């Protein structure tokens, strides 16, 4: 009840004197006592006579900052969290009201003693049990209420370069934690986009500070862009045209009140990367993967602005394809396109605009452009194949057409010798046949997969593995596993000659390569059983009908 | 329990009815009602469709055990019944009737008849027992009022003295209310009717008492007095008012409560709005269309919304329900289904064991209907398979569950449904399947609201304004055909 | 078609009824359409429909309906009671979106919650109508506004639709980047309204004793309604009616009586 008098005390007293008197009082609390209650006291204070800011701000906010900073890490503060959040809430709420006077510097101080502080605090509050949203609020309010002037003033101007880089570690990792697994129930579209707005602005400011202090001029210690670009992309990867579509005006809503963030985010990305200059070669195999999800956003503008970035990175790699090629880009490029476009996110006009831009790039530069031209043809083919594939996939359910198209693209990949997605679709096929309950053809697919593998005791490649199960896996272990289910299929396929043949080679491989005689016996006695089935069982003869298409 | 209860039904099938009452008394002395209540009326496993049949048929057993004693006529010359009603309306009218007319004269009896039936709406007081010769129900109305005089005496005498103030046409005839209500509720229940094996809906709210329908009638006659005072209706519309009221009581019954107390709640709940609520909620369409502007535009909306209705029925049928196989009373699986292919040019149908998951998508037993070739829907009786019914094999309600689309150009796809709204569903589904007009009562039932919704949302711009049918005069377009500021 | 004079006043109008298809961009358009009449002319004004701000039509002033409206709630005063024009205009917008979504709530054969949507829809149109009858005093409008926000957020919840803000006078007026903390406060208190609303819907969904408890627990100023019609008895003298209150338990009485001169034959003196 002591603060409950201050508003009328001021009316008959020196407000500064009252303020410092309360300061002298409260500062004297033995820290082992009555924490949350003294915080409530500070709240009841900060509500009132802080409207009379211009005289008591400079003498309380120091003190209040001190108490909160002490509250920062006392290792038992879990109930203190809610109360301290109330304090931050109320101080910022009063500081942002427009009838308070010049407060920029006082913010600046609150900033200077609590930014990384509450940032670390929420970095502790990562468990989704407490009132996370309160501190997330206080965070965003701190960083939007403040000004770029303040960052540049001293937040950019903290202590030693290594320390500030560690601080940046902290900020970017915790952001990337924020963009994923939003702490708000996603129903708070207002609040969610506000948070996106403020985070975007903060990231802009950090873009300037990175540019300022971490170019080739600071040739040293230049990895952070990993974290940066990853943050940018993960941010960029929601609030997409479907979401704004959900009303005609929903689009118009997010546009009018906010614009479409993606454009400026991508623009910052692209010119950040341009300014990166002579070191992009350190990024291609990594960062090609991210930049497609921006490349593939259903809009037109930033897509048109973005497409050239692939060309820029590949021709920079041409500066390193003076020795060799740029394949050590296009391989993973293609791979990423495969995953994403099969995910269901491409467009045909995407490839059209692609064609236009890539052709611009080719018809600018010399002979490497001819190479890139034929590779652009490869990319085209790739696209329209995936496009037709997808458009058929989820509509007819005609397993015949599904098999037909997937094997079309499998054949194409075979021609383009991309064994990896080859295998991917081969396993898609085994599942497709399983759901069709067709066994001979499923076995046949399994074979043509297996026949890539050889009988060398060297586990040459893990890339050939599907990512389901792997330990050391000398190739023969996988080959014999494959054969186990293959012969299982040929059994349940009720066709045997190929089965007994595969038994022949599996048996010889056992006997003269691994000497696992139990397996020898098992498979050979099963082969004998298959022989007797051949004789005893009946074989119906399927009839062959010729089907023209016209 | 299905087996044993159906055996009990069998004991009730071909026994002399007096020995039906003897064995009914045996059941009551064991109180089979309550023991069945605690065991299987508390069973929460897959309660048999044969339980559906058993509950219905046991209700019918009770019902006919009342029927065989009610169809006969209580003679209006029964001096025994003269004494019976004498003491009954003693304990009823003993507030207007002295306790002395127990020792009194038949002359005071006739005077009490005339006064208490000019206050309870009877036209004759020299032969008062004339209204006792129409069964439904006859005597059981007197049994009703007996048992009410035994138990509900407070509200009983309250009825007796509350009818004692209105001598205009707002007076309610307890005798005539009783006869009317009892016979027509008998008809709504179809009390004591022949075995209908397709009746799989039942009345647990009366599996919980022995005089359940008696006390039901009294609680609903308090409902009656409430309803009379709801409209303040005269006795000229006595038949009109109470027919409407029992329409509402049918609504309350059809809400299907499974407890007596919940239906008492419903006796409270049915407001005078319910008397008019939906029966006039079908009319907002016609007030909308009485003026042209709603009327004159709506006629282009239907293809959108009729398409919606038909295609919604289609989407229902794509999964589809499981019909019943004809006369599989000899322990054959009745619930056969028919799947509507997402292609909708073929059907997938057959009979299996009961599937609480609905239909199992599989290439069914016989798996075809050429939608193009198959043409004619024999809507109900027109099925040649059941065209031979006389009146006993099929009656005039199964064809509202049964019909066929032809098939093979020779044979019928005989149909059955658990109920009739989904009969409407399947009908208009197959109906749309040919590009031909919708013939479900629910179709013309639900266009209104959805059409009403579209028009009301379309008129969100036209509030507190007036328009006539006559359009305003039309100015002319001058020949400066390009803009100052061009398009876009 | 030339001679185009613009003014922001006209950018928002509607039509009287169906049009005619005499010319090309003059087709028999719909009855009520907020159209973009950007520019004005002698005989026919421009029009860019709600459904396409770019689709063209030169419609006549005569067939412009009673709407020269604008985004200005002040000018024509066909925005009769400004400030509540917001609430009603987003009221209309949300009703349109509700109708759209439940239109495809058929295969969501949720006829239960579908029909509650229709109930809320009728309730909403009649509520808005009463608001358009804005002759009412201020407290009624306040309480109506509060329960309107309630029903809107209700629907958006079960419909899986976004939350609105700004408890008072507009449901939206926050976006002004007023205060992220105030924004959080509004969001949290409204969300609490949301879960408490779901649980009070389940409360009021089966039995309705708790509503009696609540309504009789807010304010406790009660009186006893002696809904007397007739006295069923006869004493012969001026029998005098004295009601009163007594606790069977506290062994003490509560209120005081009232004399009623009832007559000597069960009639009133």
């Amino acid at each position: 009840y002591l603060p409950s008098i201050i508003n009328d005390v001021k009316l008959v007293f020196d407000p500064v004197e009252l303020s410092v008197l309360f300061c002298k009082f409260i500062q004297s609390i033995p820290d082992n006592q009555l924490v949350r209650q003294k915080l409530n006291c500070m709240t009841k204070i900060v509500e009132s006579t802080l409207f009379r800011q211009s005289e008591c701000r400079e003498v309380l906010l120091p003190l209040l900052t001190d108490q909160l900073s002490g509250q920062l890490d006392d290792n038992s503060n879990k109930p203190d969290h809610e109360a301290s959040s109330q304090l931050l809430s109320n101080i910022l709420e009063v500081l942002d009201r427009k009838d308070v006077g010049a407060t920029a510097v006082h913010i600046q101080l609150i900033m200077e003693r609590l930014l990384r502080r509450i940032n670390r605090t929420v970095i502790g509050m990562n468990r989704q049990s407490p009132h996370i949203g309160s501190f997330v609020a206080c965070m965003i309010a701190l960083l939007q209420q403040m000004d770029d002037s303040h960052y540049s003033h001293y937040i950019s101007t903290f202590k030693t370069r290594q320390d500030i880089i560690d601080f940046l570690m902290e900020t970017f990792i915790m952001f990337k934690d924020l963009i994923g697994k939003n702490v708000y129930a996603k129903d708070w579209m207002v609040m969610n986009m506000t948070q996106n707005r403020v985070f975007l602005r903060a990231i802009n400011q950090f873009a300037e500070v990175l540019t300022r202090f971490f170019m080739d001029q600071a040739s040293f210690e230049l990895q952070l862009w990993n974290n940066y670009f990853h943050l940018a992309v993960a941010f960029l990867t929601h609030e997409s045209l479907q979401l704004e579509t959900f009303s005609q005006a929903k689009r118009n809503k997010i546009v009018k009140k906010y614009g479409d963030m993606r454009k400026e985010i991508g623009f910052r990305i692209r010119d950040m990367w341009y300014n990166l200059g002579p070191h992009k070669i350190k990024f291609i195999p990594s960062m090609v993967g991210p930049i497609l999800e921006v490349t593939l956003t259903p809009e037109v503008e930033l897509r048109k602005a973005t497409i050239p970035i692939f060309f820029d990175m590949m021709q920079c790699e041409f500066n390193f394809s003076g020795n060799g090629n740029f394949h050590m880009f296009e391989n993973e490029l293609i791979t990423k396109l495969d995953q994403e476009v099969e995910g269901g996110r491409g467009d045909e006009q995407y490839k059209v605009l692609l064609e236009k831009l890539l052709l611009e790039h080719c018809r600018k530069h010399k002979y490497l452009s001819s190479s890139g031209e034929v590779f652009a043809l490869l990319v085209s083919s790739l696209l329209e194949n995936l496009l037709d594939y997808r458009t058929i996939i989820m509509q007819d359910e005609s397993k015949e057409n599904r098999m037909s198209c997937t094997v079309n693209v499998l054949n194409f990949y075979k021609e383009k010798k991309r064994e990896d997605i080859y295998i991917r679709y081969l396993y898609k096929l085994r599942d497709l046949h399983r759901d069709c309950e067709n066994y001979t053809e499923a076995a046949y697919t399994l074979l043509l997969h297996a026949e890539l593998l050889q009988w060398s005791d060297k586990p040459c490649v893990p890339h050939l593995l599907q990512r389901d199960s792997y330990y050391v896996y000398t190739q023969q272990e996988l080959k014999e596993k494959l054969y186990q289910e293959i012969i299982s299929y040929f059994d349940k396929g009720k066709m045997w000659e190929k089965a007994i043949k595969l038994s022949k080679e599996l048996a010889e491989t056992y006997e003269s390569k691994v000497f696992d005689y139990e397996g020898l016996g098992n498979l050979l006695k099963k082969r004998a059983s298959f022989y007797e089935n051949i004789i005893k069982a009946m074989r119906p003869q399927p009839e062959y009908f010729a089907v023209g298409y016209y | 329990q299905t087996y044993t209860i159906a055996v009990i039904n069998a004991l009730f099938l071909k026994a002399p009815d007096e020995r039906r009452q003897e064995m009914a008394n045996i059941l009551a002395q064991k109180q089979l009602r309550s023991i069945i209540l605690t065991h299987v009326i508390r069973a929460q496993r897959a309660i048999n469709n044969e339980m559906a049949h058993q509950l219905y048929v046991l209700q019918v057993l009770t019902f006919n055990l009342l029927e065989d004693r009610m169809m006969t006529k209580m003679d209006p010359q029964d001096q025994a019944q003269r004494d019976i009603i004498f003491e009954l309306r003693r304990i009823a009218f003993d507030a207007e009737s002295e306790p002395n007319n127990s020792s009194g004269s038949m002359e005071k009896r006739k005077s009490m008849y005339t006064r208490d039936y000019k206050k309870l709406g009877f036209i004759n007081h020299v032969n008062p027992a004339m209204d006792f010769t129409q069964t439904p129900p006859g005597m059981l109305a007197l049994d009703n009022m007996l048992y009410f005089a035994k138990h509900h005496q407070d509200a009983y005498i309250r009825i007796v003295l509350e009818n004692s103030s209105r001598e205009d046409k707002h007076e309610c005839p307890f005798g005539r209310s009783s006869i009317e209500l009892t016979k027509m509720l008998c008809e709504i229940l179809k009390v004591g009717e022949l075995p209908s094996e397709t009746c799989n809906d039942f009345h647990p709210m009366f599996f919980t008492h022995d005089r359940s329908f008696e006390e039901f009638f009294c609680i609903c006659i308090q409902l009656l007095n409430k309803t009379w005072k709801e409209m303040r209706a005269t006795s000229e519309d006595f038949n009109k008012v109470m027919q409407v009221v029992k329409e509402q009581v049918m609504r309350a019954l059809t809400t299907k409560p499974s407890s007596l107390d919940q239906f008492k709640s419903k006796l409270q709940n049915l407001s005078y709005t319910e008397i008019l609520k939906i029966r006039q909620s079908e009319r907002m369409n016609q007030e909308d269309f009485q003026s042209r502007p709603i009327l004159e535009l709506k006629e282009k909306i239907q293809p959108e919304i009729l398409e919606l209705i038909k295609q919604q029925r289609l989407n229902r049928l794509v999964e589809g329900t499981c019909f019943r196989k004809l006369n599989a009373r000899r322990r054959q699986d009745k619930f056969w289904y028919c799947r509507l292919s997402p292609n909708h040019k073929v059907l997938h149908y057959g009979d299996l064991e009961e599937s609480p998951q609905g239909e199992v998508p599989h290439d069914s037993l016989q798996d075809k209907l050429p939608v193009a070739d198959i043409k004619a829907v024999v809507t109900g009786k027109d099925c040649p398979h059941m065209k031979e019914k006389g009146a006993l094999k099929q009656n005039k309600e199964v064809l509202e569950l049964a019909f066929s689309i032809l098939y093979d150009s020779n044979c019928q796809l005989n149909f059955i449904a658990p109920d009739k709204h989904e009969y409407c569903i399947w009908t208009d589904g197959l109906n749309a399947l040919l590009g031909k007009d919708m013939m479900s009562d629910l179709t013309r039932n639900d266009l209104d609201t959805l059409l009403s919704m579209e028009i009301k949302l379309r008129l969100l711009d036209l509030e507190n304004i007036q328009i006539p049918d006559a359009p305003p005069p039309i100015p002319k377009e001058p020949s400066n055909y390009d803009f100052v500021y061009d398009c876009n | 078609m030339a001679r185009w004079i613009p003014t922001k006043r006209q950018k928002y109008g509607v039509a009287i009824y169906n049009y005619n298809a005499s010319q090309d961009v003059e087709l028999s358009l719909q009855i009520g359409d907020t159209v973009h009449i950007l520019e004005m002319y002698e005989g026919w004004y421009r029009g860019y429909t709600l459904q396409n701000k770019s689709k063209k039509g030169i419609f006549p002033e005569t067939y412009i309906h009673l709407k020269e409206a604008t985004v200005e709630d002040l000018g024509q005063h066909e925005t009769v009671i400004p400030g509540e024009l917001p609430l009603v205009q987003e009221l209309t917008s949300t009703l349109r979106e509700w109708a759209v979504i439940w239109r495809k709530l058929y295969v969501n054969n949720k006829l239960t919650l579908f029909r509650q949507l229709q109930q809320m829809t009728y309730s909403l149109i009649e509520w808005r109508s009463q608001i358009l009858s804005g002759t009412l005093p201020k407290d009624e409008l306040a309480e109506l506004k509060k329960k309107v926000t309630a029903k809107i957020d209700h629907g958006n919840r079960m419909l899986g639709l976004d939350l609105v803000v700004r408890d008072d006078n507009g449901n939206i007026l926050d976006p002004d980047e007023t205060s992220t903390i105030a924004l959080f406060k509004a969001h949290e208190v409204a969300s609490k309204r949301i879960e408490e609303k779901i649980q009070e819907e389940k409360s009021i969904l089966q039995n309705l004793d708790l509503r009696g408890q609540s309504i009789f627990s807010t304010i406790h100023t009660y009186g006893l309604y002696v809904n007397f019609k007739n006295f069923v008895c006869n004493i012969g003298e001026d029998a005098e009616l004295f009601m009163a209150l007594y606790d069977p338990d506290q062994s003490t009485f509560i209120s005081e009586n009232y004399l009623i001169r009832w007559g000597s034959n069960g009639m009133p003196k």
